[PDB]
C-alpha cells in the first residue's frame, strides 16, 4: 500500500 | 551543542537565516549587521550591511572572514576591502562571492573590528552559508520519486529524526520553509496529504548530491518524523540536522 514500503 | 544561554552568543540569530537569505543578523546598540544572499549552482553572492546606528563614524572599520580548518577546504570565500570609515547613520556593504567546493557542516565567522570613541570594539557572528543554500529543486512525478528513492543501498545514506516541535505546526509555514530550505516541495507523492515530500540536488564543485526527504507530522503528539534519503551519507546528515531545527 505504502509506496515507502 | 555548544553549551550555555544563546544570548548575546555568535549565534543569536543563525537559525533564521537557513531558510531565507534576507534580514538582520545582528544588532548591538551600535552596529546593526544585514544580509542579502542569493545562491545558484555550487555559488552564490552574500552582501553584508554594516549599519552605524550611532551619531559618530567609526574608524579602522574591518570586517574579516574566517573558515575553521575543515571549512577551509569545503567553502572558499572572496571578498574586497570596505572603507574603513563609516558614519554615523550610514551603511557600508561588503560583497562576499561564495564557492561550495564539497558539503560542508561548519558556518565562516565573520569578525568585526573597529574603533568607536577611541575605544576598540570587537564582535564575531557565525555567517549563514549553509549547505542546503546550494539545492537545485528538482520536481519530477510521484513514480519518478519512488524509483529513486528506492535505489539507496548504503545504508548510511538514510538518516530520519523523530523530534519534537519547537515551533507551531502551521501547514503553510511549514510548506514555505521547505521550500525556503531550497528543494523541490513535491505534492501527490506520499497519499498522506498531510505529509511533506522534497526533492533536490546539492551542487558542489566536486560532486553533486541527490537528495530525498520526506516530513510527517504528528500534530497530536506535536510531533515529526523526517526522513533524508541521499547519495552522500554526510550530506544526509547535514541536511537533517539544519532542517530538523527549523520546525
Amino acid at each position: 500500500s505504502d509506496p515507502f514500503k | 551543542g555548544s553549551p550555555g544561554i544563546r544570548l548575546g552568543s555568535s549565534e543569536d540569530n543563525f537559525a533564521r537565516f537557513v531558510c531565507k537569505n534576507n534580514g538582520v543578523l545582528f544588532e548591538n546598540q551600535l552596529l546593526q549587521i544585514g544580509l542579502k544572499s542569493e545562491f545558484r549552482q555550487n555559488l552564490g553572492r552574500m552582501f553584508i550591511f554594516y549599519g552605524n546606528k550611532t551619531s559618530t563614524q567609526f574608524l579602522n572599520f574591518t570586517p574579516t572572514l574566517i573558515c575553521a580548518d575543515d571549512l577551509q577546504t569545503n567553502l572558499n570565500l572572496q571578498t574586497k576591502p570596505v572603507d574603513p570609515t563609516v558614519d554615523g547613520g550610514a551603511q557600508v556593504q561588503q560583497v562576499v562571492n561564495i564557492e561550495c567546493i564539497s558539503d560542508f557542516t561548519e558556518a565562516p565567522v565573520l569578525n568585526i573590528q573597529f574603533r568607536y570613541g577611541g575605544t576598540f570594539q570587537n564582535v564575531s557572528v557565525k555567517l549563514p552559508i549553509t549547505l542546503n543554500k546550494f539545492f537545485q529543486p528538482t520536481e519530477m512525478a510521484s513514480q519518478d520519486f519512488f524509483q529513486r528513492w528506492k535505489q539507496l543501498s548504503n545504508p548510511q545514506q538514510e538518516v530520519q529524526n523523530i523530534f519534537k516541535a519547537k515551533h507551531p505546526m502551521d501547514t503553510e509555514i511549514t510548506k514555505a520553509k521547505i521550500i525556503g530550505f531550497g528543494s523541490a516541495l513535491l505534492e501527490e507523492v506520499d497519499p498522506n496529504p498531510a505529509n511533506f515530500v522534497g526533492a533536490g540536488i546539492i551542487h558542489t564543485k566536486t560532486t553533486q548530491i541527490g537528495c530525498l526527504l520526506r516530513l510527517e507530522p504528528n500534530l497530536q503528539a506535536q510531533m515529526y518524523r523526517l526522513t533524508l534519503r541521499t547519495s552522500k551519507d554526510t550530506v544526509s546528515q547535514r541536511l537533517c540536522e539544519l532542517l530538523s531545527e527549523q520546525f
